[PDB]
This record gives C-alpha cells, structure tokens and sequence, in this order.
RNA sequence: AUAUCA
C-alpha cells in the first residue's frame, strides 16, 4: 500500500567507520586477576572485568 | 689519540632514534621534563586521515 | 552514572546480533542514544540480590 | 532508526555493500637471553612443554 | 705556538620525499617497480 | 599440580586462561582459580612509561646475571627541588662508595663494541665473560687492556659475529701474543668466507664475484690446496682469481690494501690455487671481458 | 594517646617490613628479573642504614656520620613519600621516580579511589546499545554469546533440579 | 576496485557493461549519461554503480609480484 | 605515554 507520506528520497555518500560491534563486545563471569590487589585485570583485550 | 675510540658513533645515532622512536624529544632514556608526543606513528585508515 | 536512573535493573531477553537491545522510552534516564554508546551490565549471583534488583 | 540508528538493505549487503577487508599483523622475536638462553621456533610438546 | 680526515659520527634518519630520499627524483612507474605507492 | 581425582602419570592438564581456571582434562575438575596474566604483570616492570604517571608502573626490571642482586636508586632533580640537597646526597653517596666501580669497565666494552660496529648480544657476552675472569688467579696479572680485549672476541664466537684477532688489535690496543695468551686462559675456564662479504664491498664488487670467490675459498681448503696459509690470505687470493675472471678486476695491490694482506702473499696463495681453478669456480659462473680459465693471470 | 600513640612513636627507630604481596617480584627468565619500587627503595635503606652502622662502630668522624645520618633520613623519608616539596626525587635509572608508599594510595587510581571504592568486577559485560520498538519497557535484549559467558549460581532443590539436570 | 558484478539496490548485472562503458566514451567520444544509458542503466541506484566506479586493480596491476 | 570513543 502508497504511504500517505512521500519520502525523500536519493544516493547520499556514506562512510564506513572504524567502530564494529563485534571488537567491541565484551563479557566476563571469574576471570583473570591481578597479583598485587588480586582483583580483576583490566581490559577486554585481557578478558578484564 | 686513537680516533675510533675518541668520537662514540652511538652518541648520535641512538641519540636521534630514540626521540624519534619514542616521541620524548630530549636526551635520553633520562627524559622529563620532555615534550611527549611531537614523533608519532603515521595514521593510515584513510589516504585524507 | 550521576542519577540512580543511570544504573536500572532490567528482565533479560536472550537475542541474536551482538548489540544491547533497549526499549526506547527508557532512553532518557540512562542518557542514552545509539550513535556508539556502550553499557554496562551486571549480574546478581544470589536470591537476595536479585530481590533487590527487582523489588528496589 | 530511532536515536540515531539505522536500517541497511541486507539485500544490498549481499551485493557487497560496505563489505571491507581486514589485516591484522601478528609479530614474534627469537630473543638469545645471555650466553646460553635462547628461545626457539617450534611446535611444542605438551609433556615436555 | 708552533705547529709540530674525514670521521663518520652518526646515523642521521632521513625524512621520506626530502633530497636525500631514494624516492625525490622518482618518476611514476619508478615508484611502482620499488613497491611504493605513488 | 595432578588431579586429585585421577592420577594418570602423564598429567594432562590445561590452562583456561580466558575462564582464569586451571583445569584437569580429563575429569573436568577445577584444580585452581586464582589466575594472573604475566603479560600485563610484566608490564608493570618494563613499561613505555618514563614520564612517571602510570599508576599501573610500579617495579623495574634488573639483569640478575650481570649485576647480580644489586637493587640502588639515584638521588636527582624532580619538579619541586633546590640544587643544593642535590649535592649533598650525592656528596653523601661518595664516602660510602672499588669493584663497585669496575662496572665502568662494562663501559670500556659497550663503547668498544659500538667503535666496532658489534651487536647487543655480543656486548653481554663479552661483558659475562669479562665478570667471571677479570678476579681469576689464573689470569693473575696480565694486561687489563688485553683481557677484556680478549673477551670481546670470546662474545663474538658465541654469537656468530665473524671478527678477526687482527680486527681486534686495530680497536685495541693489543700487543698480539699477550692477549693471544690471555685469549686462552680464559678459553679453559674465522674462516675464509667470513672476510668475502667485507673485503669485497670495500673492493666494490658485484654479488657474482663475491658468490665466486666464496665458493672458490671454500674449494681451496676442501680440496686443501693451501697446506696452512692465514685464511685471510686464502680470502684475498680467492678473491683475486673471481675478480679477475669477471669484469670488475681488482690489483694485487687493491685486494691485499683491503685485505690487509701482502701482495707477494696473496700471489703465493693465489699459484697455490691457479692450477685447480677450473675445479674452484662456481659452476655457473660467466667469465666476461677476456678474462676466461685459460686467461687468467696464473702469476 | 598513651596507650596507642605517644609521642615517642613518631621518630622511627625501627622499620616495619612489608612482606612480597605489597612489592611483588617476578622471576621471567633467569637473566630478566622485576623487582618492585619498594624492594629498591628498601636496598637503600639497607645499604645506607649498614654504612652509617660501621661509621659508628668505627672511629667516628663527627661530620662524616651526620654526613651519612641524612643520607638514611632520605631514604627512609623517599620510600614513604617521594614527592616531598624542596627535596630531590629518589629516581629508578629509566629516569621515572620511584613509586613511594603515599603515592601508591594517593590519587584517583590509587588504593582508595581505585581499588576499594571503586573497582572493576566479574559478571559484568559490556557492548554497543541499539533501540527496539518491540522489547517491553522493563526489558533489555541480550546477545546469545553474552548470555552464554554469564553466569547465575543455583541451588540444586526439588524445585529446579530436573530442570537444572537438563541445562548441566 | 574492480566492477561490481550486480547493482547493490537492485541487483541488475553491471559485471559485463564496464568495458562497453570504458569504450563509449574513448571510441565514441559520447558523454557519461549516455553511454550509461545506452547501456540501458536506467535506474539511478543501477547508474551509481559505473558512474561513481573507481577501478583500482588497475594501479594494484603496476605492481611486478 | 599518544590517539581515540559517547
Ligand atoms: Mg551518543
Ligand atoms: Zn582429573
Ligand atoms: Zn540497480
């Protein structure tokens, strides 16, 4: 079915940026600690909390 | 007066690659204060970045 | 985190796709919008935490 | 689309749309620690490793 | 007072493009044949 | 650690470093929680950080088989500081201060070997074996000059640096058969094809004749035709039939300047091997100019 | 106060210890070797406090020990706090200062603000958020591969256990 | 780099038409839009695929190994 | 340490 509205409509240059989900997602449950603190460890890239 | 022995090559040559290396631009392993940041690496995402 | 509308406690509904799904009026109170933003989750691990999650 | 998200055609991602490659470059030195202490390029064994 | 050659000193980092770069007085397909981009 | 549970001799047992848990294989049963990335931790003693804002650098890495356990900071100047307590800590620091100072003679060897063009690994080893000789009675009294000179070219044939004795005496100092004896002491406690690479870049010849005179060194002493000739010598003659054989010739005179071998010596390597030149070429060698086997100078 | 703080105590005369969980070593490979800050700060301590002991058994020179007396005050005072205002920094070769004690506590990252009022956490997760007309106000959509790293505790009961059999 | 096989918002094979294209315009001498279409690329989405082509390979080919 | 992300 038409829609009511009319929309505008056209090619538009669009990027691709550095920023993707899957390098970003992260989720921990016990992991790796610290010696000092013995506290979780820092960063997703160390599987930190 | 052996000459070899007089002038240390490695005195500028290290000298040299270690600011540029590192980015502390001044003498040496026993920077600051220094100005950190004023050699950095290259950004190559985009030919314009 | 400058409001106790910043950190809510939400039901999970596992889905695919490797984003966060929110409900849109829900926006506001954690301030956010989907232009980048990353947040955080937490999990209770016990009877009573979860209540509290839940009840308060 | 809602809050500054967005719809794609997964029709036209199909067709290439925004695809893009990826390289990442893993890096490794054989260290020599000393007069006798070296590492080595190998397939370790698990009962002697 | 009476009275009774050439040293190397150190290794200087070259900047690319400069007069002392390979690649100054490269034409296009030069660069291509040295596996740089032009 | 071996499970508990099972106890095959064998212990098979992996690290679940991404979980933090150190598990039993086969059983499946947790043997330990606790788990720390030695990376990371590593990265709190050899860090990038000079500055001083890292809150996560808190150590610093030593070399304890150099400088054994010897853990000393350095009064100096920070932000907020007169020169004056400066001066006196540091002044202090002197009257509790002999072989705590002949650790400068580590310093002796790193500006030799970087006078010398040699690398970091050839420093600490020259430096190691200059720590386990330089108190020895067996050593006793010989010229302190020549020992450590003698320990440079101990590090360099561990390493694979090819470098001459008499590439040592050019550096210093060395007095030939007093450091030659005291290179042997020590010992209880080069080739033809070593020298190819550097005489003929001086010399300023191709890759080819390089390649040639190197397999043709190589085939004079294998084929041992030069009974006991000084290596170098054979080098400087090899280098002589190639050279002569190519193009790019070299004199005699050019060759032994860059060698640093005498002309009548060269020639006298350089008959031994003329007669097995046909034998000491590389196979595929193109002579060029006029310069074929028959050709060649056989002086 | 005389039974917990009498003046006295302020001087030190002996030196509380701190044992390796408080200055951690670690042994890489047997000719690399990470000391801490402290275990370095302490060696002077050590050294210094050893010379000015000989200086006073022996023949002392009066100005010679007041000499080698605040060169101990200094180190003592450095490992405590390295950021003293008029004094000189202890510094570790690489040129950075040495990490003292109070500096180890002091700012945001320190042991307070860093470590024990706030700190990171395990069963914590994280990810780009994205909107969705069709999940109820209360809910919050949560990626398969997230739901299958976290996890909840239970206790097996006869309530859940033939249901709690089937997940294991 | 290199033609798209296939317009991305409808899917009309582009593949074969870039040397015709290419050629329109050196041995024709004809101007962007007609050659496009000529080509019979009516639609804009199918257009935007030759007329905004940057072929690369053909740099990437300058290259000896 | 610089760069960056909302
Ligand atoms: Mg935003
Ligand atoms: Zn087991
Ligand atoms: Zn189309």
């Amino acid at each position: 079915k038409k829609l009511m509205a009319q929309i505008f409509f056209g090619p538009t240059y669009y990027q691709r940026l550095r920023h993707m989900v899957d390098d970003k997602i992260h989720a921990r449950a016990r992991g790796p600690m610290q010696v000092l603190t013995r506290q979780p460890v820092e960063g997703r890239s160390r599987d930190g909390g | 007066f052996n000459m070899k022995l007089a002038i240390n090559a490695k005195t500028i040559t290290s000298g040299l690659k270690y600011a540029l290396a590192t980015g502390n631009w001044g003498e040496q392993k026993k920077a600051m204060s220094s100005r950190a940041g004023v050699s950095q690496v290259l950004n190559r995402y985009t030919y314009s970045s | 985190s400058l409001h106790k509308m910043s950190m809510m406690a939400h039901r999970v509904k596992v889905i695919p796709y490797s984003t966060f799904r929110l409900n849109l009026s829900v926006t506001s109170p954690y301030n956010a919008d989907f232009d980048g933003d990353e947040m955080n989750l937490h999990v209770p691990q016990s009877e009573e935490t979860r209540a509290e999650l839940s009840q308060l | 689309n809602q809050e500054d998200s967005m719809i794609m055609n997964q029709s036209s991602i199909d067709r290439g749309l925004f695809r893009s490659l990826f390289f990442r470059s893993y890096m490794d030195q054989e260290k020599k620690y000393g007069m006798s202490i070296t590492e080595t390029f190998e397939k370790p064994q698990r009962t002697n490793t | 007072k009476y009275e009774l050659g050439k040293v190397f000193i150190g290794r200087l980092p070259i900047m690319l493009r400069s007069k002392n770069c390979y690649l100054s007085e490269a034409t296009e397909s030069d660069l291509y044949k040295l596996k740089e981009c032009p | 650690l071996t499970c508990p549970e099972c106890k095959v001799y064998p212990p098979k047992i992996v690290e679940r470093f991404s979980e933090g848990d150190v598990v039993c294989a086969l059983c499946g049963l947790v043997l330990s929680d606790k788990l720390v990335d030695t990376r990371s931790e590593w990265r709190t003693f050899s860090n990038d950080d000079h500055n001083g804002d890292d809150p996560s650098r808190v150590g610093e890495a030593s070399n304890p088989l150099l400088d054994g356990n010897n853990l000393s900071t350095r009064i100096g100047k920070g932000e907020t500081t007169d020169m004056r307590f400066t001066k006196e800590l540091n002044k202090a620091q002197g009257k509790n201060v002999k072989d705590n100072e002949v650790q400068a003679a580590f310093a002796k060897i790193t500006m030799l070997c970087d006078a010398a063009e040699l690398p970091k690994i050839v420093k600490d080893c020259a430096k190691e074996a200059y720590k386990l000789c330089h108190d020895e009675k067996t050593l006793k009294g010989k010229s302190m000059e020549s020992i450590m000179a003698a320990s440079i070219l101990i590090g360099c044939r561990r390493a694979e640096v090819a470098r001459t004795f008499k590439e040592i005496q050019s550096l210093i100092h060395v007095k030939t058969k007093e450091f030659g004896k005291t290179l042997n002491i020590m010992k209880n406690i080069a080739q033809n094809l070593t020298y190819i690479p550097r005489f003929c870049s001086h010399l300023g010849l191709p890759m080819q004749v390089t390649t040639s005179a190197e397999y043709t060194a190589k085939k004079c002493k294998e084929i041992k035709e030069i009974a006991g000739k000084s290596p170098i010598t054979i080098a400087v003659v090899s280098i002589y039939l190639n050279i002569l054989l190519f193009q790019i010739p070299i004199t005699a005179a050019k060759v032994g300047q860059t060698l640093q071998v005498t002309e009548g010596t060269i020639k006298s390597g350089y008959k031994i091997l003329y007669e097995h030149r046909d034998k000491l070429v590389d196979p595929q060698l193109i002579a060029n100019g006029v310069v074929s086997l028959d050709n060649l100078p056989g002086v | 106060n005389e039974v917990f703080s009498r003046p006295e105590w302020m001087i030190l005369t002996c030196l509380p210890v701190p044992p390796p969980p408080v200055r951690p070593s670690i042994s890489f490979n047997e000719s690399q070797r990470g000391e801490d800050d402290l275990t370095f700060k302490l060696a002077d301590i050590l050294k210094a406090n050893i010379s000015l002991e000989t200086l006073e058994h022996n023949g002392a020179p009066h100005h010679a020990i007041e000499e080698a007396e605040s060169l101990l005050q200094f180190h003592v005072a450095t490992y405590m706090d390295n950021d003293i205002a008029g004094q000189p920094q202890a510094l570790q070769k690489s040129g950075r200062p040495v990490k003292s004690i109070r500096a180890r506590l002091k700012g945001k990252e320190g042991r307070i603000r860093g470590n024990l009022m706030g700190k990171r956490v395990d069963f914590s997760a994280r990810t780009v958020i994205s909107g969705d007309p069709n999940l109820e106000l209360d809910q919050v959509g949560v990626p398969k591969s997230i739901a299958k790293t976290l996890t909840y505790p239970e206790v097996v009961t006869p309530y859940n256990i033939d249901r709690l059999t089937q997940l294991v | 780099m290199i033609v798209p096989v296939r317009c991305f918002s409808c899917g009309k094979v582009v593949g074969d038409k870039w040397e015709s294209y290419l050629n329109l315009l050196q041995e024709d001498e004809l101007d962007e839009g007609t050659a496009l279409s000529r080509l019979g690329l009516k639609r804009y989405c199918c257009r935007r695929m030759i007329l905004t082509h940057v072929d690369l390979i053909e740099k990437f080919l300058r290259y000896n190994p």
